[PDB]
C-alpha cells in the first residue's frame, strides 16, 4: 500500500512522495559508550559504508542515496554518497584514505544530533522487487578518537 | 617570443578550468597584459594576478561529486524502444547469414556497413536524468565506460 | 589519472550516440558475433 | 589585488587546521599585514 510512517522524527522509516526513506540518529546509536570514556575526547567519522543484503538480477543496479542532515558545516559535496551495488558500498569509484580531499562524511562528531537518511527513488515503481527482497541495511561507519 | 607561448599556455590552461566547471563564461586571460607603455614588461606579472584568480575560483567552487554506475543491456535497450525498436541477438544472426543489414531509426540502430557491423545507442535514450531525483545536482557527465 | 579518461566530460544527456563497431565480421569474427549473447555497457557518471 | 587573493588563501588555509584541531578558537591571521605606514610591503612577510 504505497502509504507510510513509522517511527520518531530521526529514527524513522516512511514512504514520502514515491520514495522509501530510513533515518537513523547518529546520537542514539551511542558510540562514544563503545569505549571509555578517557582515551580521547574528539571522536569523528572518517568513512561510511553501507551494504545491502538483497538479491539483485544481473545488469540491474541499486540506486540508492545515503544524506546527512545536520548542521554541521561541511566541504562542499562531502554529505551525501551515491549507492550502487551494495556490497561493502562506498559510493566511489576508488576510494583512498589518504586522499588529499576530504572524505564523505568525515568531521561529523559521531555524538552528532542528526541523523543519516537513505533514500530509494522510485520504490512503487522500478525498485519494488528489490525492496521487498532487501533482508536489512547495514552500516559500516569507521571514525577516529583523539 | 616568450611571452607568445607563454600566453598560449595561459589560454589552454583557462579552457582546462571550464571544462572542470563546466562553465564557457569565466573569463580570466582578458588581454593587454602586453602594453605599450611599459614596453612589455610587467606582462609577466599581470598573468600571474589572472591564475592566482583562476585557482581562487577553482577552490571555491569546487565539488566532491556523487559517483554513480550505470549498466546498460543493449538486448534490453533495443527490445524496449517505443517507436523503432528490434531483437538485437535475432538480427545479428540474420545480418551475419546474409551480409547485409540494417534496422532501427538514425542513433539508435544496428547496421552491417562494409564489412563491418556497427551498434548505435543515442546517450539521452537511456535516460539516466530520471534515474536520480531532478535535485542533488545539475550537471551529470560521464567519467569511465567499460 | 594526470590526463582526461576516454569519454569524460560529456553530458549523460547528450544527443549524440556511442557506437561499437566490429571489423571483419563476414569474415574473421563471424564465429565470435554468432556466439555473442548481447552487449554491456558500464558507463560511469559523476553528479554536481 | 594580490593581496585580497593572497589573504583569502590564508584564511582558508586556517579553517582547513580549525577543521584538523578541532579548535574554532585559534586565530592566526590577525589583520593589519596591510598597513598604511609602509604603503602595503612587508605583508606577504607578514602573512609568512
Amino acid at each position: 500500500e504505497g502509504k507510510g510512517n513509522v517511527g520518531a522524527s530521526g529514527n524513522e522509516l516512511k514512504l514520502s512522495n514515491r520514495q522509501i526513506e530510513a533515518s537513523v540518529r547518529l546520537s542514539d546509536l551511542k558510540i562514544f559508550s563503545d569505549y571509555p570514556e578517557s582515551l580521547g575526547n574528539t571522536r569523528q567519522l572518517k568513512q561510511v559504508s553501507v551494504t545491502l543484503p538483497a538479491l539483485v538480477g544481473p545488469y540491474e543496479d541499486i540506486r540508492a542515496v545515503l544524506n546527512y542532515g545536520g548542521s554541521i558545516v561541511m566541504p562542499r559535496g562531502c554529505s551525501a554518497i551515491a549507492l550502487s551495488h551494495g556490497v561493502n558500498d562506498s559510493g566511489q569509484f576508488m576510494l583512498d584514505f589518504n586522499d588529499s580531499r576530504y572524505l564523505p562524511f568525515e568531521g561529523i562528531s559521531v555524538n552528532d544530533s542528526g541523523s543519516l537518511t537513505l533514500s530509494f527513488p522510485d520504490a512503487t515503481d522500478r525498485q519494488k522487487a528489490l525492496l521487498e527482497s532487501l533482508s536489512d541495511i547495514i552500516l559500516h561507519i569507521r571514525y577516529t578518537i583523539r | 617570443q616568450f611571452f607568445d607561448l607563454t600566453q598560449s599556455f595561459c589560454l589552454m590552461a583557462q579552457e582546462a578550468l571550464r571544462r572542470e566547471l563546466t562553465d564557457n563564461g569565466v573569463t580570466f586571460i582578458r588581454g593587454g597584459a602586453w602594453n605599450g607603455t611599459t614596453a612589455g614588461l610587467m606582462a609577466g606579472e599581470t598573468l600571474l594576478l589572472n591564475l592566482a584568480e583562476m585557482e581562487k575560483v577553482w577552490l571555491e567552487r569546487d565539488e566532491r561529486a556523487l559517483e554513480v554506475t550505470r549498466t546498460v543491456s543493449l538486448a534490453q535497450f533495443y527490445q524496449a524502444l517505443s517507436s523503432d525498436n528490434f531483437n538485437l541477438t535475432e538480427k545479428l544472426t540474420q545480418f551475419l547469414r546474409e551480409g547485409k543489414g540494417n534496422v532501427g531509426a538514425s542513433g539508435n540502430e544496428l547496421k552491417l556497413s562494409n564489412r563491418q557491423i556497427e551498434a548505435s545507442v543515442r546517450l539521452s535514450d537511456l535516460k539516466i536524468f530520471s534515474d536520480y531525483p531532478e535535485s542533488l545536482g545539475n550537471t551529470r557527465q560521464l567519467k569511465q565506460v567499460s
